[PDB]
């Protein structure tokens, strides 16, 4: 009843109870969403070498027994997500010494599947997911240590109560490309918990490509005493969107705004790139940033930005990529874009913008991609966009545009020689010709 | 998410074709097959490679790692793809190559190492201005001298100092 193309093997709801007879040579089989209720030593007794072995969402109860994978040297990626109340013997693993990719996703597992010797065959393991269990504390045993390839690990929506050094004791020495610790809420630590001292750095001796802390609420003075405690540990991108306690918004709230303290245990962590978005930041102070003296990509979009400080972006000497996108900025001048001399690519697109100031992108010369689309400017300043030399996209359509004589004049010239650039071409309200055909008198 | 079928989310496979390039990636992508043939990586923003992240690619024949931001190599990273003959590394950080890093490439016909900072003043650069005078055919372009245009290929050890090595 399965479907077997070459070397795959697609059984997925074929009401299957245990794993057929099929050709001994395939290298990829799913058996995912049948009712298989045990595999034992003899289930893969036939299909020997495997590469890529997926056995998703049983029937409640699936039951792993010992020695199950025993000869799949072959098997490289084994994922068995979805199976609620998921069963493993200690063995369960046995002869996997070269699986590098595990995925036990959703399958009601707490803490102990990490504390335990369940994985301790693994020893050649790169990336575990363990998505949506019950782990509610990361307590990783000693054999980590000897999982010389281990490198990804995704414990998002686990209600983790916290993370700590002690906790993470056998993750030190190790660099992980990602770590994502998404949506796990880390109630206990708050601005009142006694345990901050000691829980320590729990990155320690650690670095980190891509770490995933979005979803976890990180009130500001939440992100203050987490960066404090992980000081100086190296990350390239940092991902915090998701933040929906952070920014102070629009309308009174209880929380605050990021300061120029927020994020100082990042200073010497090199990152790159930085994504704040989508969390509910209402104005950005002086030296917010300043720590973040490497990021080459920020982005800040969809937030609820309505001022900018004067300094906001100190210390962002080399900053390429400033996404703003989705708030709710009112006017823009010269001030606001200071200390980004190196900037090359601006989104501003869907904002409250009404004016730009006389020079609100002087201190842009390397400029090449401006975004100023779905905005409300009737009009912009003359010679506003003359010294934006390196320029090589702009957006300006979807705007209120007055085209009124000699008002459109400089703007309706300037689009006209530049043609070649304008993405998505600025209208005229009302008649709907394009701003680059309009001649003034 | 992670997988689709047995390809990494973040790339696209065809054949033992394996296409990763243009994502935005910051890592080599875990779970390339092991029956990967042709692996592009290029136009990205990875930084560095982990130890060993090639070596269970034992099929590799090519190898397409342009276009990022690579500051250095670590050792033994080419020794197991012994049948890899296009290595191309151009527009890259790279300073130097480790020394015997090309040793296992018996296979290699095609190297690309142009527009790369390499540090001839750094004593470091020896291995690659030895082996560039040893294979020369082999190179698409020249790989050349930071700051002063002088070839790779050309480099003495006169001119090399271990003090000059920041
Ligand atoms: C499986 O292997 C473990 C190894 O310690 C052993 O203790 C256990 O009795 C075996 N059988 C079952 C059913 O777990
Ligand atoms: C800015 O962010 C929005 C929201 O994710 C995205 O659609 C857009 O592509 C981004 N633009 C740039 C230039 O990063």
């Amino acid at each position: 009843e399965c479907s077997v193309i070459g070397y795959n093997a697609i059984c997925i709801n074929r009401g299957l109870h245990q794993v057929p007879e099929l050709p001994a040579h395939v290298n990829y089989v799913d058996l995912s969403l049948n009712s298989i209720a045990e595999l034992n030593e003899t289930s893969f007794s036939r299909l020997q070498d495997l590469q890529f072995l997926k056995v998703e969402q049983q029937t409640p109860g699936l039951v792993i027994r010992n020695n199950t994978f025993r000869g799949l040297s072959s098997l490289i990626i084994l994922k068995l997500d979805y199976n609620q109340f998921l069963q493993l013997e200690t063995g369960a693993f046995n002869g996997l010494a070269n699986l590098e990719v595990l995925t036990l996703t959703q399958c009601n597992l707490d803490g102990a599947v990490l504390s335990g010797n369940f994985f301790k065959p693994l020893t050649s393991l790169e990336m575990l997911v363990l998505r949506d269990n019950n782990i509610k504390k990361i307590q990783p045993a000693s054999f980590f240590l000897n999982m010389r390839r281990f490198h990804v690990l995704d414990l998002t929506f686990n209600k983790v109560k916290s993370i700590c050094e002690e906790d993470l004791l056998n993750f030190q020495g190790k660099h992980f490309t990602l770590l994502r610790l998404s949506s796990i809420t880390l109630q206990d630590m708050n601005e009142y918990w006694l345990g901050w001292e000691k829980c320590g750095n729990p990155f320690k001796n650690t670095s980190i490509t891509t770490l995933d802390l979005s979803g976890n609420g990180f009130k500001e003075s939440m992100a203050k005493r987490f960066f404090d405690a992980i000081a100086g540990t190296k990350i390239q991108s940092l991902i915090l969107s998701n933040s929906y306690n952070m920014g102070s918004s629009f309308g009174h709230t209880n929380f605050k705004d990021p300061d120029n303290f927020t994020f100082k245990g990042l200073e010497a962590s090199g990152v790159k790139t930085c994504d704040l978005s989508k969390s509910k930041i209402f104005a950005l102070l002086k030296s917010v940033f300043s720590h973040f003296t490497d990021l080459e990509q920020l982005t800040l979009a969809q937030n609820e930005i309505n001022k900018i400080d004067d300094n906001a972006f100190w210390g962002l000497t080399h900053l390429l990529k400033l996404n703003l996108s989705q708030n709710f900025l009112g006017s823009i001048d010269s001030r606001m874009f200071e200390n980004l001399d190196k900037l090359e690519v601006l989104d501003l697109s869907y904002n409250h913008i009404r004016a730009l100031g006389d020079q609100s992108f002087l201190g842009l010369p390397n400029l090449k991609e401006l975004a100023l689309d779905t905005n409300q400017l009737k009009s912009v300043p003359d010679g506003i966009f003359d010294r934006l030399t390196s320029l090589q996209k702009i957006w300006l359509h979807t705007n209120p545009w007055d085209c009124s004589c000699p008002r459109i004049d400089y703007l309706s010239r300037w689009l006209n020689k530049n043609s070649q650039k304008e993405q998505g071409s600025a209208k005229c309200s009302g008649s709907g010709k394009p701003v680059r055909s309009i001649i003034c008198p | 998410l992670y997988f689709q079928g047995a390809c990494p989310s973040q790339c696209s496979c065809s054949g033992t074709t394996v296409d990763c390039s243009g994502k935005s990636l910051a890592s080599v992508p875990g779970g390339i097959p092991t029956t990967t043939q042709v692996l592009y990586l290029y136009d990205n923003q990875i930084t560095k490679l982990e130890p060993g992240v090639f070596d269970r690619l034992v099929n590799l024949q090519q190898l397409w790692l342009e276009i990022n931001q690579l500051t250095s190599l670590p050792a033994g990273v080419f020794d197991n793809l012994t049948q890899l003959s296009i290595l191309n590394m151009h527009t890259n950080q790279l300073k130097s190559i480790p020394r015997g890093a090309f040793d296992n490439l018996k296979s290699l016909t095609h190297i690309w190492l142009l527009n790369n900072p390499w540090d001839c003043a750094c004593s470091d650069i020896l291995y690659l201005s030895g082996w560039l005078g040893q294979h020369a055919g082999k190179e698409q372009g020249q790989a050349v001298c930071s700051g002063t245009n002088t070839p790779v290929r050309a480099v003495t050890e006169a001119s090399t100092s271990p003090s000059k090595c920041p």
